[PDB]
């Protein structure tokens, strides 16, 4: 991940890319993917949410009101444009910005998970890959997806290997 | 061995902006501000009344374009740019409150004042408000003296209000074309109109002159009102040149006016209201009208603002 | 062996909203928007004043009701609901717009503007204002002929404002019952009250007519006023149906004028007021009162807004 | 902590439970909890400031003002109520959220600091806690928590155990 | 053998605020609130003009001091505190309004109404509006009988606006000190001025009677206004005291008005105007005057809001 | 860095500062140097943005307006003015939090990087440096700095001294 995405999980956000002997395969973790998504569904039902607040009419557009009421009126309206086009903008690039950062904590919590439950039987490849000092079928990389891979059954071959 | 992790991606991502870059790509974003107009006035659901040719005043006075309009009840009232309020030339003091009081009125509720009249004629008329022949206001009563030149008595007329809310109260002063004309019509002499209530003093006097031709006339009629309390009593002290209320409007309860131009639909359902049409959207933000009225999202400057529903997105190197 | 790291918990968590999410338990939180009110006019420190039956406005006339008022001095003055401007009926022309003048003046100081009158009187009177017998505004002169039907001499009055402060000045017009009567007071003939100053040209013509029956009486009394600027001279041109000036008034300093149906308390102290009593708090946010006026928090449409003082609390499974 | 929270922990907010040979024992960290609270009441003041500005009556609620004046008025506290509501809500939800991250943030520090205290005589669980392998006494685990726990006394026996 | 990652810092960092603190040291920042104010009107590349002693509204009636400003054409107004819209004694009914109508009409365009008179004078001057001789202003004319306390003929004077824009008809009562100066000057009688329109109906009576001296003139001139629309028709019903129309005023195009007391300077270029200068900034906010005009940053109570350029500065230990 | 920042850093935000056998040297990192710049120059384009709205005149500082209108027009004035001024401090307070924080989240970015470019050849000491067991001469200093740095090399030596 550490510079690149997979175009190829077409089915989740985040996943697992492995290959061992069986050749090379790709699934997707359903967990961080299900975080993030109700997070930023989160967000939209926050900034969807219906004013029920009713301003009428107080000008007139076929029969304009007086002059003066009238520029004080259009003052205070374009006051409030300003202040609405303002909050709005700010909000939109804050809520950009926390989305982003949250999408990318949640990597990290994905990683970091998969790094402590591997103990000392991996390295960190530096490019969010964990090479393994030992063999690790198909069962094994699945123990690793599912979250039951236990480390003790390759400790002795694995820091043995490393 | 290896096993790796990682996010995805894809080669249509879309642009957006953040606290500290403008224009980054993300996976997927949705739009907060709406563009998207209804060109129709979507009233599904709604006591929807259309004034068309009628003005919104003239519904307490009644001109004949307003006839049908004497007593409407709405909870959406449409002002149309070819209403009029009038039918012999003039206006109203104070239109627009009044304007914005019968929009939020919820309809009108018409009451005969009871107002008797001794030794004068009530049946003045006009060609400018034609009702089969030469008419007048549905809702007033034109007072002249009985023959020509004759004079005028010195009257007075109490009106008490009955119920439980305010009544709305409407009389009229006539400008004549001269002063000779205000003699044909009510005598020689300078009329006075004085109006009294416990929280009203104002008092009026024509103004004969030569004006414009408005509608074919060179007269005026000022049109005045006022909001009566409830078990409060309103005087009318009168010589001539008085356009007298017949009936008082009571408000029926509450709804909203809007002015618009396009057509009403009553398939679509809408809270949102401006002259080109209905904003129906769920978005928090809109940039079609700014007097847009109703229960809208908040109008801003920008055309599109959108916010990120996805990570970033790094391309597949 | 084996050391742990963790955080605390609680089983009586409070909920509170983020960006995400709706409703998370976090072990503690307080609340951002007041709702306790203090049923009471805090005023402890302020000078106060209770206007009570006293209208502000008549402060500057002065009415039975006022007559303790004339001269007051304040920091927060209290306007009553059963408070009366007037005993003569009359109104105020601008009459809101003098209200918030005097709220903020501080107080009142009055001063004689030394107007002498040749052949006429001065000391008409009535018994809507009575003190003892009949009688009138404190701070005004009821001007009218000697005898009865009597002509009035056409008068020009004028006063020079010696002083640094603008001063207020307060005249009225009289609309007596008829015209009939208006000759009984004033003599025949339409009168004219012209009155001029440095930035001031209005006129004004009595309105003789029937009109209700406020205590009382059916004739009326309009006041008008102006800001008078130092060095700035007042003149008042009249025939009749005139009710003038004896005293000026003076803005003492700054203050604030709040309207309440609730009782002083000097033993609370408070700078957010409403008429329901005062907002004691140290809140950002209130949802009291949207007219609440003072240093407030700002009114919000909700409830209540948790903010949350502790992290999130995960139960100990 | 990755999935529970100490209710026993009556006198912290974070701190450390351990147990080796004498038993099973639990002691509040007093810097990270003082962090969290200086933070948290940092928000608190700036949250709680008072408005100097006064603002007077511009309307009568026992003679209503004028129709039109009236409207305006009311439109322009209605729109002004608007916004300070939006900032209201919007203030606290970000505000919490901020804590909320700000909280972990902390729990992170002082986790990472145990891990980088320990060296290479400790192995992560997974949930929180540091496996010891060797002897860790009371005295030991005090070194730990008072942050004088010397990794060079345990190292050959330590690694030697791993 | 040992390596090492850290960051900068500095003995001289500078104080900033926070969610969570207040004053914690950062190694760089910049201010957002802006108060370096430049004492000019930086007019660089707009077209102005400086009324000067020429008040705004006097530009449409013409005293001597507007001589040089009956037609003028800018994108930048500016009024001076020793500008004076009269020369005789008078002000404007609505005078702001028209006040802020002139400041962003782009300057204006004077057009003869092309009124032809008849058994009366045109010639009415005075001494408080001197033009080598006693003159009067320059776009009105003085109405009179023709010799001394001659009557006046109730005359009627009609303006249709051949144009595509509104136009500004402005005429004045004459107030005099007395009525037997307004015999004097109209003849014997109370005097009316009716004024209609398409949407327009006022009407006048003038007030005589004694006033201050202000330009050494007891006698007013009451200024009234109003837009006709084109292809509409103005008409003008009067019989004495009525300062009448010579020239209508059309709008040029747009343009923005100030109130300063600084000079000016077509060196610097601004967009951001108050009375004390020119606002030239690129910050966000501004602490200098509240009222500012133009295109400015927001007014905010704060005099500086220091937001952080770099990270936390931890000193060298 | 974890309690003391580098006064002698004058060329750069971050950097590396060794010390092996030829003596003392400091150099700056330039990625993620310019990377904070580049995010803070970013928010500085973002606030400074100028504001196209033009407002005129309502009110008169030579002739005072009517009183009620005026009273109007200053209280919407302040009305608005609380508003900006909120808006403008909780928007320079929140901007420096994140700020300091996405400065902080730098240093973390780079530090970590080179604890995954070193992998078992060296350990984390507690306050920001990496202790290496072998001999790393200036060409190897600098090629941890250049991100060229080979694990493989040192790796039989490295565990060999740990
Ligand atoms: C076309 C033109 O310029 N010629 C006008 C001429 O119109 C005007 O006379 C008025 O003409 C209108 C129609 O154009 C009406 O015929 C007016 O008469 C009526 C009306 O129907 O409005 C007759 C009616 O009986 C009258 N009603 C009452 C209650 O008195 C009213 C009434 O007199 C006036 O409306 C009140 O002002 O008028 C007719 O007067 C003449 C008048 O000088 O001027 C020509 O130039
Ligand atoms: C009860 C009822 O409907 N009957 C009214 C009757 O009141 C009214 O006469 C007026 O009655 C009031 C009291 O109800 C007063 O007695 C009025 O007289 C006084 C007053 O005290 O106000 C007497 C006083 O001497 C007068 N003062 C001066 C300076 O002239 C004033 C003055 O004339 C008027 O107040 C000015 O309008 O009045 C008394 O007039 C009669 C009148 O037609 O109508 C019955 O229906
Ligand atoms: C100084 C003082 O208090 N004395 C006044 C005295 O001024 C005033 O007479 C007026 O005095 C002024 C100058 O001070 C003018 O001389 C007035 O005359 C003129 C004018 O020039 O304005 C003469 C001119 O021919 C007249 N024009 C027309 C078209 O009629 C006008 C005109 O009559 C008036 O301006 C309209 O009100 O006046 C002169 O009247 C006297 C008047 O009573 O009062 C002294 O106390
Ligand atoms: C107020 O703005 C509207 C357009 O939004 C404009 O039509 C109207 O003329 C303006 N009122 C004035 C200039 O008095
Ligand atoms: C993008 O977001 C919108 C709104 O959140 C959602 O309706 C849409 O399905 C999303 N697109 C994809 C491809 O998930
Ligand atoms: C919760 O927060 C409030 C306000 O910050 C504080 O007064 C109270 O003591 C807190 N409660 C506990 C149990 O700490
Ligand atoms: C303005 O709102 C108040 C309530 O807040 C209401 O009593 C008053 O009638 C309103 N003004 C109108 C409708 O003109
Ligand atoms: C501090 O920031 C300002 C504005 O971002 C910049 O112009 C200035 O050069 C900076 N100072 C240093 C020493 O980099
Ligand atoms: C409005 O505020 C200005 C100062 O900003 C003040 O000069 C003016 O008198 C105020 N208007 C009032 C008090 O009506």
């Amino acid at each position: 991940f550490i510079e690149n995405g997979w175009e190829g999980l077409i089915d989740g956000w985040y996943g697992f890319r492995h290959q061992n002997a069986q050749g090379e395969g790709t699934a997707a973790d359903y967990k961080s993917t299900q975080s993030a998504i109700d997070q930023i569904t989160g967000k939209l039902n926050r900034l969807i949410e219906k004013t029920n607040q009713q301003f009428e009419l107080i000008d007139n557009e076929f029969n304009e009101v007086e002059k003066q009421i009238g520029n004080v009126i259009n003052w205070t309206r374009d006051s409030i444009t300003e202040v609405w086009s303002y909050n709005a903008e700010l909000l939109v690039a804050m809520e950009n910005q926390h989305t982003i950062d949250l999408a990318d904590s949640e990597m990290d919590k994905l990683y970091e998970r998969v790094k402590r439950q591997l103990r000392e039987n991996a390295e960190e490849d530096g490019t969010g890959c964990f090479e393994i000092f030992h063999k690790c079928d198909d069962d094994c990389m699945a123990s690793i997806r599912n979250n039951t891979y236990d480390h003790s059954k390759y400790r002795e071959e694995a820091m043995q290997n490393r | 061995d290896k096993i790796c992790l990682g996010h995805h991606a894809v080669s249509n991502g879309t642009k957006v902006n953040t606290l500290t870059e403008r224009g980054v790509e993300v996976v997927n974003a949705t739009e907060t501000v709406e563009r998207t107009n209804i060109p129709r006035i979507c009233s599904k659901g709604k006591r929807t009344v259309d004034l068309g040719q009628c003005g919104l005043l003239g519904t307490i006075t009644g001109p004949p374009q307003c006839d049908q309009f004497l007593e409407f009840s709405a909870d959406l009232i449409i002002e149309r740019r070819e209403g009029s309020d009038v039918c012999y030339p003039g206006k109203f003091v104070n239109e627009e409150a009044l304007r914005q009081i019968l929009r939020e009125s919820g309809g009108i509720d018409k009451e005969a004042m009871g107002f008797t009249y001794s030794g004068i004629r009530t049946n003045g008329a006009t060609s400018s408000c034609r009702r089969s022949g030469s008419s007048f206001y549905a809702e007033m009563k034109w007072l002249l003296s009985n023959t020509d030149n004759a004079a005028f008595p010195q009257m007075t007329k109490s009106y008490k209000n009955t119920r439980k809310s305010p009544a709305l109260i409407v009389w009229g002063i006539h400008h004549s074309v001269s002063t000779a004309e205000q003699t044909k019509l009510y005598g020689s002499g300078n009329k006075l109109v004085t109006v009294g209530s416990s929280n009203y003093q104002q008092s009026f006097v024509p103004s004969p002159g030569a004006r414009t031709q408005v509608n074919g006339q060179s007269g005026r009629i000022d049109f005045h009102w006022l909001m009566l309390n409830p078990n409060d009593t309103v005087t009318f002290s009168f010589n001539g040149a008085f356009i007298a209320p017949d009936r008082a409007s009571f408000l029926r309860g509450k709804s909203m006016g809007i002015q618009s131009g396009v057509q009403v639909d009553a398939n679509c359902e809408g809270d949102c209201y401006h002259s080109g049409g209905t904003i129906i959207s769920n978005l928090p933000f809109q940039n079609i009208d700014s007097r847009a009225v109703g229960k809208c999202p908040r109008y801003v400057k920008q055309r599109s603002l959108l916010l990120a529903t996805g990570m970033k997105n790094v391309p597949e190197i």
